[PDB]
């Protein structure tokens, strides 16, 4: 019945202004509930960041309280979030919610899908590969755009392969690491070789990984 | 601004990426980053035609 | 300042119980919310008592004056997610959540992690950069640490949640970065990892 949708830009450079706006599908803002926004940086608990009456009554988050600034707006039945000067501690996943208050109590009934925006100053940028010589593996370090894929030996070992999840470094570029268990009898005769491929920067390399 | 490309055929790393650039020289500068960056020390060839460069 | 515990293990079928604490609790309510991985949280205990409707008949909560628990009565495989109570804040003005609590249910064979722990690469070091690479696997949440010789490093530090394998064991990795100098400027490096009360070191030294 009554759902909650965020859009908006998922990626805002530094110092930019993060611009959200969370629809709302079968009723009406006119009702008695607070429009809320609540924010998990990946890996981390729930932030409430503040909210908005249907008459533009506002309550903020006080360690955000400069820089945030919430409206709602009745002509497209939605409500925006906008906060400026972003930093990199606002890579997070955002969700708009539903509040119902009372006289002394407040809580979150319905919770919108949720989007992720990025806080990144970066370029597409192939990435470089490093070699980890033996468990081994292959080290993809300076890649902005997200999407990498990797494969082992052509789409041939799939047997014990496990991909590593991207991580956000402080540059704004991502990292990711993919390793393989292989007997440590097969040295000398199998040649392995890990195959890295970014599609944005139009990258495809291989790389031979070998102990020194 | 245009498009470049480039072949690497290094002993361990072999391969192809693309940067944008205005002049050519300045492709130069991105593409011996990036091999640098990689590990790769090689003889740099051009062909203008299909804008692309290659090291060996 | 809300506190719960960052995890409770089970098996299947018997009772689980999550405590959040905090001193604004009486005069206060306190609210429990499941969220299961990459979704919404979803509300699952209203003031302290009330099971909203569509929730199984399974969730209970209670109420103790400066304590609320949740409690699940025959736990399932479906309920293995993170919870999360929530209160208002000292000043009665601003909601307010806890850490969050890991619920792990399955009860297939404890596993022990196998840690490798590998070195700069050359090609890496010849780009005048050091990074450091912990790999965890084959373990049923954890804990990492990074020691310089005998002293704690918190700076330069990466971790990524842990993640299941196609064998169906948890996998997780850490990164430290560094510049090739500190690299060389100390006797060895050491990746410490906590699992469910034990621990496994792994070190590595320049070559």
């Amino acid at each position: 019945q009554v759902q909650l949708q965020e859009s908006g830009p998922g990626l805002v450079k530094p110092s930019g202004t993060l611009s959200l706006t969370c629809t709302v599908s079968g009723g009406f803002i006119s009702s008695r509930n607070w429009w809320s926004w609540v924010r998990q940086p990946p890996g981390k608990g729930l932030e409430w960041i503040g909210e908005v009456y249907h008459t533009g009554i506002t309550n903020y988050n006080p360690s955000l309280k400069s820089r945030v600034t919430i409206s709602v707006d009745k002509s497209k039945n939605q409500f925006s979030l906008k906060l400026s000067s972003v930093t990199a501690a606002d890579t997070a996943v955002y969700y708009c919610a539903r509040e119902v208050v009372g006289p002394t109590t407040g809580y979150f009934d319905l919770w919108g899908r949720g989007t992720l925006v990025t806080i990144s100053s970066a370029s597409t940028k192939g990435p470089s590969v490093f070699p980890l010589a033996p468990a081994l593996g292959c080290l993809v370090k300076d890649y902005f755009p997200e999407p990498v894929t990797v494969s082992w030996n052509s789409g041939a070992l799939t047997s014990g392969v496990h991909t590593f999840p991207a991580v956000l470094q402080s540059s704004g570029l991502y990292s990711l690491s993919s390793v393989v268990t292989v007997p440590s009898s097969s040295l000398g005769t199998q040649t392995y070789i890990c195959n890295v491929n970014h599609k944005p920067s139009n990258t495809k390399v291989d790389k031979k990984v070998e102990p020194k | 601004v245009t498009t470049y490309k480039l072949v690497i055929n290094g002993k361990t790393l072999k391969g192809e990426t693309t940067t944008k650039a205005v002049d050519a020289e300045t492709a130069e500068k991105a593409f011996k980053q990036y091999a640098n960056d990689n590990g790769v020390d090689g003889v740099w060839t051009y062909d203008d035609a299909t804008k692309t460069f290659t090291v060996t | 300042e809300l506190t719960q515990p960052p995890s409770v293990s089970v098996s299947p079928g018997q009772t689980a119980r999550i405590t959040c604490s905090g001193d604004t609790l009486p005069k206060r309510s306190g609210y429990w919310y499941q969220q299961k991985p990459d979704q919404a949280p979803l509300l699952v205990i209203n003031k302290d008592t009330e099971r909203p409707s569509g929730i199984p008949e399974r969730f209970s909560g209670s109420k103790s004056g400066t304590t609320v628990t949740l409690t699940i009565s025959g736990v399932q495989a479906e309920d293995e997610a993170d919870y999360y109570c929530q209160s208002a804040d000292s000043s009665f003005t601003y909601p307010s959540f806890g850490g969050g609590t890991k619920l792990t249910v399955l009860g297939q064979p404890k596993a022990a992690p196998s840690v490798t722990l590998f070195p700069p690469s050359s090609e890496e070091l010849q780009a005048n950069k050091a990074t450091l690479v912990c790999l965890i696997s084959d373990f049923y949440a954890v804990t990492v640490a990074w020691k310089a010789d005998s002293s704690p490093v918190k700076a330069g530090v990466e971790t990524t949640t842990p993640s299941k394998q196609s064998n169906n064991k948890y996998a997780a990795s850490s990164y430290l970065s560094l510049t090739p100098e500190q690299w060389k400027s100390h006797r060895s490096y050491s990746c410490q990892v906590t699992h469910e009360g034990s621990t496994v070191e792994k070190t590595v030294a320049p070559t």
